[PDB]
Order: structure tokens, then C-alpha cells, then sequence
């Protein structure tokens, strides 16, 4: 809550907060928020790496699902024809 | 008649497996068709992925990466429905699933 | 491929005649898995594209389907930001989603 | 100096601290940098715009300084092969 | 076209054969203007791919180009950060460029 | 012979025009040619162009996404050397231009 900024990083919020925020407190609370949803789809990216290692038909349980999958896709396009 | 929340099985041709209804209700009462998610008992983990809960109809997880439009004829057995807190995590899930953008 | 992102239009047969999808899964999953999920471009309250949208035409988000990235035709151009934040708000709807 | 977060704000400092960073200081440090970094691309990505629909050639001066620096080019390939 | 991105490898005829192409320029660049700067790989201050890296060759980073979108052949591929890293460096040495 | 920070003045099927070279100088020695931005008069407000002072050379500005290479035969009429700082301002357009990673 006492926060200690280095003179670039104070000279960067004020840019940021120049660019049109409310507040120092508002910026601080958006970086923080944006740095977090920027983890959170850095680890959507790995999960997703990591079931494809596990199962490269992902997200179907095997390729069998896939194909049945398609073919009724494929149904489905065939009757709206 | 079905419903938002309501898991049925379904033979999509490899064998019976339960399906959780997402679809809004409008659609699923005037269309001849559902969209659903897989539930499984594999255990992935995936935020697009959400653990069931003791009150809710069985045991395993809501694969959400997995979305089926399946017809009302091919509806099978009633198993249940989904607790309003996992309905919750699950519309999560598929939020992310189809990239749906921050906040 | 170069992997798709989410609001791009591609031309796709599917064995009866090539057609436009616009994709909406997220692109963690278009850059890794080998299928992506989109909604088709046909011609009430379905969405229309705009007149800054890469096509004309209408997009039914009650009707999402998987893709092959292998079934993937020509690239189409993206979409504006504008219109999908309406197709965002028809996913939500067609499947329940809370979009405040 | 001092910062007030709303707790769902508050959890993903923590969130993000628990994930490497030395302590709650150098995370809010760090996701002020990125914030900047990324308004910068933002930025950066514009003024490409920007230049492209005053001039289609950019970085180019003309359509004319664009093939001089083409035939420039294959003369060079021509002279490795 | 889909926007092509710093570090992805394209095969490219400049009139006396297909060789493959490293993108360098920034992003930005790659999406709005009509070229990109990239590096060819060929088979000392060289830069190597890469056994994780699309295919086998050699990089010299003194010897940039710009390639019009147009002219950009068949994806052979994206490489890796490791190697990218080295790339980083080697740019920055060949046009004297402060790099920690 | 030719330097890093030095401007010459160059046709490159257009015009004689000024080119500042940004090569290092160990490749400016023992190769025939040198990698150069261009000079310019025209105005443009993005991070790849930069302003000249006044014990620079010339009036007007850099552009970083303009690379070329040219001939040290090809090269002509002295106009110079920029600054260290207009130089250090120089390094970090040309960084941004070729991508290179933050910091």
C-alpha cells in the first residue's frame, strides 16, 4: 500500500496517466489488472501446449470423436443446402 | 422443453456420454436442436475445464473447449442439473473458450 | 499455417460450395490445437457485418461449428472491433453467458 | 506513494507476487513498465496507420523509391548466386 | 494476407530461386505497410539455427532486406526464442546497437 | 574508411540524397558495402524518425524503417557527423524499427 517508484517508472506513470486515466490509484489498479490477465493468458497458452502433448486430438478424446464430429457437421451443411 | 443447466446422454457414434446443456432456453424451445459441452471423467487441467460438486448430478468435469449442437430426438436419460455455482464456473469457461474479452 | 486469430473471415468448402466462417474461439487454442471454432457468414437479430466489415452478409451466432485449420481457404480480412463487440454479445446470448 | 486497492485487486497482486516477482513493490513496478510498454506499442501501431493513409509507400518516399530499392535488391541476389 | 510477424520464416523467389526468409521488422510495421525487413538463411558472426528450429541454415545479420508482402512464399515456420535471442544480438551488433 | 554516424550524400535512382550510415565499423572496413537510413526533410511524428539538432550536419529528420545498403563507391559528398546524443536517439528508433524486445 506505500509504494516505491524508480524516476523512469514514476516518469512512465505520469505518461500513462497523462494518456487519459483518472488518478495515479487508477492506473496503478489497471497495470495491475492488466499484468494479471496477461499471466492468466500466458497460462491458457501452456495449458493448452500441454494437453496437445498429452492428446494431439485435443479437444476431442480421440481422433474417432473428430470424425464423427465433422460428419455431423458436415449433415448439419448438407440439410441447410 | 429441455433446459440451461440439464446433463443428458447422448450416442454421437463412440458410445452414450453425458452432455451439459448451454444453449439459452429461448433457442432450446423453438429449435430442433442444442448446444452442449461434454462432461467426462478424465481430468484435464485447463481453465476451460470445471470440476462438478457434490450436489450435482455426477462425478467428473465440463470440458467447454468441446461444444456439440446435438438434436432433440437424440436427447437420452435425464441425469440431472448443475449446481447455479458450477453453472457459474462453466459460463466462465466458456467465456474463455470463445475468447470473449476482458474484463 | 500462420495461426488464425479470433474475428478473421476465411473462405471454407465444406463439401457444398465455399462459404465464409468467422472464427471466435480463443487464439491460445487456434495456435495450438488443430480445429477452431467459428460462425458462417449466410446472406431479426442475428448480426449483420458492416459496411467497414471485410464482406456483406449475416451471422448467426446460434450456429457455432469446428473448423479444420486444414479446411481453412482463402483469408477474407478481420472484422472491426465494432461488430465484434456485437458478435461477442450474440455468443453470450445464444449460450447464456453474463456480458455486463 | 500510497496505493489502495479494491480486493479482487489486492488478490491478483498476490496472484501475480506468488507467481516470481520479490515482493509486492517490484510486481506493481513491473506491471506499471508493461502498461507503458504496451501503450507504447499501441502508439507505435497508430502512427504506422497514421503515415500509411497519408502515404500508401511508407517508408518509402513514392512508388518509384520502392522499385529503385527492389532492382537495388535483386542485383544484390543476382550477384550471390 | 494474414499479417506476417517478426520471427516467422517464409520461402521467397527473388528471380534466381526459393530460399527462406527471417522476418526482423516490428509487428506494427508488418501489419499496416505493404514490406517487411528480413534476413536470409543460408547453408564466424553467423547466426545457426536451431535443432528446435524449422529447418537447418545459417544467418547473416549483416545483410538486412526489405520483401514486399507480395513476394512472401509458403510458412516454413516460426523460430525459436533461444535462436531469436541470438538474432536479437546479432542485429544489434551488426548496426551498432546498444544491447545489454 | 567510412564511420558510423557520418552522412553522405547518395543517388539511389531518384536523386542524390543524404544517408546516414548505421553499419558498425569493423563491416565498414573489410566489406564493400554499408548499411544507411535515410535523411530527410519531410515531418513525421512516429518513434522510428528523428529530429537532427543543431551541430548536426544537416536540418530535418531520420527515418529508421528506411534501411539501405549502399556501395562504398556509391557514396560521394561528406556532409558529417550527427551528435552522440542525436545518435543514441537514432539507436533507439532503429531498435524499434527491427523489433528488438523491451526493455
Amino acid at each position: 500500500m506505500t509504494v516505491r517508484l524508480d524516476q523512469q517508472t514514476r516518469q512512465r506513470l505520469q505518461d500513462i496517466v497523462k494518456g487519459g486515466y483518472r488518478s495515479a490509484n487508477a492506473a496503478i489498479v489497471d497495470a495491475i489488472n492488466k499484468r494479471w490477465e496477461a499471466l492468466h493468458d500466458e497460462q491458457l497458452d501452456a495449458a493448452y501446449a500441454a494437453a496437445i502433448h498429452d492428446n494431439p486430438a485435443y479437444p476431442y478424446e480421440s481422433e474417432a470423436e473428430r470424425s464423427a464430429a465433422r460428419a455431423r457437421r458436415n449433415a448439419r451443411q448438407q440439410r441447410s443446402a | 422443453a429441455p433446459l440451461r443447466g440439464q446433463v443428458y446422454r447422448c450416442d454421437l457414434g463412440y458410445g452414450a456420454k453425458p452432455w451439459l446443456i448451454v444453449s439459452n432456453n429461448a433457442r432450446n424451445r423453438h429449435t430442433a436442436d442444442v448446444v452442449a459441452v461434454r462432461l467426462t471423467t478424465t481430468r484435464r487441467t485447463i481453465p476451460t475445464w470445471v470440476a462438478m460438486g457434490p450436489s450435482d448430478p455426477l462425478t467428473g468435469y465440463v470440458n467447454a473447449d468441446n461444444i456439440e449442437t446435438l438434436g432433440k430426438d437424440e436427447l437420452g436419460d435425464y441425469l440431472g442439473e448443475v449446481t447455479p455455482a458450477t453453472m457459474n464456473k462453466i459460463n466462465t469457461a466458456l467465456a474463455t473458450a470463445l475468447g470473449l474479452p476482458w474484463p
